RNA sequence: ACUCUGGUUUCUCUUCAGAUCGCAUAAAUCUUUCGCCUUUUACUAAAGAUUUCCGUGGAGAGGAACAACUCUGAGUCUU
């Protein structure tokens, strides 16, 4: 078999908090590695960028 | 970058970038390589991704 | 070497502290500095920690402290001066708030290990409270200084801003719980020092002004340091200290001569090794081979700071200045720990700490060797001096100076001195130590009284040890193989002995149930008893946690229990008690030992109770400090008052009896005041006896009780997890799942990440931690310690309710659920027989 | 502030490898369970035992490099 079984996944969670794993923000500064940086940017929740928004004098 | 990449450009892309250059590498075996911390934090942030 | 022992014959250059903080906070890796400093040869490698100190392989393996372990090490004092350290490497964990007990009771000082970047915490709260309880003396170190400039890059004088809103928070703390004012905390006073374990940075102002003084000469360092904190400024035109900046943009004295050195010193290290740190370092005498600026920047780091600091000797004359010697210090101890006081002749030999007095040791700690067949008791030599291979007394935790039953005569073999994982053997050990103790595993249990035999028969105990804590969780454990029974029996008793909090009880069905304080503190449990003392495969029943009964409404009618001479008829109400009373007892606020006159004006003027109430309230409930109350309530003008004082005590036996095991949940009544209503007591002696009088008061109760409605009390944990922001949000989803209720969600000053509060029950705290650490990708990461008891919802005497099995029940049919498989845990009836 | 301090590179060889030999990762054989099963040759996937292979460190020995003073430090090094 060349391909892989969706049978072998492993990550089939009842529960929705496994289901939704909140992604972490890397202080709003880091970026997951291969995923080009812009995506990321619109991506991110930004909940970092409206605290430093809010904060900024 | 000219300015942001400063000590690596000269050697970034040559098969072994440092091999003659006594300072950074003990020689021809290019074993052991001590580098700065300009070239390191350069180095980083192009691997960044 | 010698030194080292002879240095324990005088009582005033030994200091006994214990190190305590919360989870991580650089406590074990202070200890690891410590030791290299005195131990040439040993040295921590360069990524991986030293690790010193922790012998277990589970300290090792989960990197979490888990067993306190006794240092003793000779330091040199800033004068020059070699004193001599006792230290208690405790967990920082909660869940081993016990581990810091056994070394916090035979400890003179505490030093508070409080990370700069984390903040205070919730272990530490409790720490200092807990350590003001016993009225020890009390030191501040802010670890991971570093923290603050490596890792959140704050500006020196928002460092200060950090360091002194956490100095001041601390002393608030302490202010709330001590009322002595003299435990005030200040860097100038000598009580705050600072500290980066990691780089082995360790200096107070005295330290840091006395390297200024060697650096130039004739500068006083007391008086340097003494103006080296707070609002202070310098001005260079005349060189003096004013209480006013001499210009607008001016720094303060400790920023400027303190940490801004500091700062850039680090700066020079982490930035400019091979361009600008050669220059730093020759400007500050520091001397580095070629091959010594070649290594990282971490080994390299702590290299140059070890050069710099030198010693660690804002350590050590922090803790002379401001923690007793025990021949000083053991004044309070025998007030505050000691039985029979320190009016006592004893007490009196006891407090002066006298070498040639009477022998008499406290052990608090149990230690397994390799084999683990035979433990080795630890404790504190409070008078006289133990001998190697000499008969000793040893007394238990329920001895009194009637019962000679609970003592034993016991030989003790070579002894030792313990330094971490080496210890040295000694012949004998001086008053004020902290010894090793071998031979007197057998009668010893926990807490432990040695003394010598043919002498001091007038010998008391020293008062058992007191958990801040109450272990709720349970679980229960049995052997795989029946035939090999005996064996996990003999490892329980052995855990029993390692584990100072650890109670193993058998129940009426044969579970042998462990009681735990939380996850993390059963599970090591049970590693150690698989792996090294049973050695045989184990069998863990579901977590659960025990519940306490209590009662909601006074009860309907009077209930009545008669003898089986049928001649004594005891009759009582039940009643719930007041809010905070039962907290009050809890904590030894008011005291059966207190005379009738001060409880019942406490009982009268704080709770408004009527004054022959208060004057008519016999004993309290399970136990001395039990939070039930037992009060006469027998009219004169129809019951004889001398009479009843006969069968007062046998009643209260068997009042505490019936609040020891609940009729409902078999265990633990809470929170329930019971009043005696009516008493027919047999005219002749014979007929009033205990064995007749105890069945029929504990029937009487569980009859008040069960006829007033019942309620059940499942523990709540306050848990407090601190988070970066993001993460807030999905803890309050977390805590929603599991019937958390959140109280508070405050944002740590001078950090990014947010604190929130709750309270979750700790049947629902199972799993807790993990969950949200996986939910949040390891962002959030909590801390379960037990809070307090709580009504369960639902109806423990509805029996309309099914209880569905494999299902998680709503609300209102839990309480019954929670009783009924209690029960069957219990082996014990279906229902409760409200006739019985 | 001084006299002697004597290099480092590289090619080999010979032994020892404790340590993540290796911040990387193969294959084969054998033995147990296996999955396929119908004969070898390929195999399924876990455990256990060796082995070979791509590598590695140290030590010692023998060359070349190739110069060379010095580096560095033993100290009296001095105002």
């Amino acid at each position: 078999v060349f391909e892989w079984d969706a049978s072998e996944d492993t990550s089939i969670d009842y529960n929705p908090l496994y289901k939704e794993r909140h992604q972490v923000q890397l202080l709003g500064r880091g970026f997951i590695a291969g995923i080009d940086l812009k995506q990321q940017k619109r991506e991110q929740s930004r909940f970092y960028g409206d605290l430093m928004e809010k904060r900024r004098t | 970058d000219p300015e942001e990449d400063a000590p690596v450009l000269d050697w970034f892309y040559d098969h072994q970038p440092l091999r003659d250059s006594r300072k950074y590498v003990n020689g021809s075996t290019y074993q052991r390589w001590q580098f700065t911390l300009p070239m390191m934090s350069t180095l980083y942030r192009l691997a960044n991704q | 070497m010698d030194f080292l022992a002879d240095l324990m014959d005088n009582s005033e250059l030994i200091r006994n502290v214990t190190l305590c903080g919360h989870l991580h906070h650089g406590k074990t890796c202070f200890v690891d500095c410590l030791i290299e400093q005195t131990h040439p040869e040993i040295r921590k490698r360069y990524d991986q920690d030293l690790c010193y100190t922790d012998i277990l392989f589970t300290e090792q393996e989960r990197g979490v402290g888990i067993k306190s372990t006794p240092v003793t090490v000779v330091l040199p004092d800033t004068k020059g001066k070699s004193y001599l350290f006792n230290i208690m490497d405790t967990p920082g964990h909660v869940n081993f708030s016990d581990e810091v007990t056994a070394g916090l009771r035979i400890s003179d000082g505490v030093v508070l290990f409080i990370d700069a970047a984390e903040g205070v915490m919730l272990n530490t709260e409790r720490l200092i409270k807990h350590a003001v309880q016993e009225r020890l003396a009390v030191t501040v170190c802010i670890n991971k200084i570093d923290r603050l400039i490596l890792e959140l890059k704050l500006p020196p004088t928002d460092a200060y801003y950090k360091l002194r809103h956490i100095v001041d928070e601390v002393n608030g703390l302490i202010s709330m719980y001590s009322t002595d004012e003299n435990l005030i905390l200040s860097p100038l006073l000598g009580n705050v020092c600072f500290s980066s374990s990691q780089y082995s940075i360790c200096f107070t102002l005295g330290s840091f002004a006395k390297i200024y003084a060697d650096t130039f000469g004739d500068i006083n360092y007391q008086e340097f340091a003494k103006r080296l904190w707070g609002d202070i400024y310098f001005n260079p035109k005349t060189r003096k200290f004013t209480k006013k900046a001499p210009t607008s943009s001016s720094q303060r004295s400790f920023v400027e001569f303190i940490l801004e050195p500091l700062y850039k010193i680090l700066a020079q290290v982490v930035g400019d090794v091979d361009t600008s740190l050669p220059r730093t370092l020759d400007e500050l005498g520091i001397h580095l081979t070629k091959e010594e600026l070649k290594l990282n920047i971490r080994p390299l780091l702590r290299l140059v700071c070890k050069k710099f600091f030198g010693e660690f000797t804002g350590f050590v004359d922090m803790c002379v200045q401001h923690i007793p010697s025990p021949k000083v210090g053991a004044k309070p101890k025998i007030e505050h720990t000691y039985t029979g006081g320190v009016d006592s002749d004893l007490g009196e030999a006891m407090s002066d700490c006298d070498p040639d007095g009477p022998l008499m040791c406290h052990t608090t700690k149990m230690y397994s060797t390799d084999d683990g067949v035979q433990f080795h008791a630890f404790g504190r030599v409070l008078s006289g001096t133990i001998h190697a291979g000499q008969p000793v007394k040893v007394l238990g935790e329920n001895y009194t100076l009637e019962d000679e039953e609970d003592s034993q005569i016991c030989t003790v073999g070579r002894l030792w001195i313990s330094v971490a994982r080496y210890h040295i053997e000694v012949n004998r050990v001086p008053a004020g130590n902290w010894v090793l103790i071998e031979g007197v595993d057998q009668p010893i249990v926990k807490t432990a009284t040695i003394t010598e035999p043919r002498g001091n028969e007038e010998a008391q105990i020293f008062r058992p040890l007191k958990f801040n804590t109450t272990s709720v969780i349970k679980i229960a454990v049995e052997p795989v193989n029946p035939s090999e029974l005996p064996k996990m029996l003999d490892g329980l008793r052995k855990v029993n002995k390692s584990y100072p909090s650890l109670t193993t009880k058998v129940e009426e069905s044969g579970e042998h149930v462990i009681l735990g304080t939380g996850e993390l503190y059963l599970d090591c449990v049970m590693h150690d008893l698989r792996k090294m003392y049973s050695e045989i495969d184990i069998k863990v029943a579901d977590p659960v946690v025990t519940f306490c009964e209590t009662v909601v409404e006074t009860s309907s009618l009077k209930c009545f229990a008669e003898t089986p001479n049928k001649k004594n008829k005891i009759t009582m109400i039940a009643e719930p008690l007041e809010k905070g009373l039962a907290e009050d007892i809890e904590n030894e606020v008011v005291q059966i030992t207190w005379n009738r006159k001060k409880l019942g004006e406490f009982f009268q003027t704080k709770y408004d109770w009527d004054l022959l109430a208060a004057r008519s309230i016999w004993a309290f409930g399970p136990d001395a400090t039990g939070p039930n109350i037992l009060v006469d309530d027998t009219l004169p003008s129809e019951v004889d008052k001398a009479l009843l004082g006969s069968v007062k005590d046998s009643i209260v036996q068997g009042f505490q009896w019936g609040t020891r095991e609940g009729p409902l949940c078999d265990e633990l009544i809470r929170n329930v005041k019971f009043k005696i209503l009516d008493a027919v007591v047999a005219q002749e002696p014979l007929h009033r006896g205990g064995g007749q009088i105890i069945p029929t008061a504990r029937r009487v109760v569980y009859s008040a009780f069960l006829m007033a409605t019942p309620r059940l009390m499942e523990p709540y944990y306050f848990v407090e997890v601190q988070a970066p922001a993001d993460c807030v949000s999905a803890v309050y989803t977390v805590l929603a799942r599991r019937r958390g209720h959140v109280t508070q969600d405050a944002p740590i000053p001078g950090s990014p990440l947010y604190t929130i509060k709750a309270f979750i029950p700790a049947i629902d705290s199972f799993g807790f931690e993990t969950d949200l650490r996986t939910h949040t990708q390891g962002q959030a990461f909590s801390l379960s310690v037990f809070h307090h008891w709580q009504i369960v919802p639902g109806d423990p005497l509805d029996k309309s309710i099914v209880i569905r099995p494999l299902e998680p029940q709503p609300a209102p049919h839990l309480a019954r659920e929670f009783m009924i498989k209690t029960r069957r845990r219990k082996g014990l009836s279906e229902d409760v027989s409200i006739s019985k």
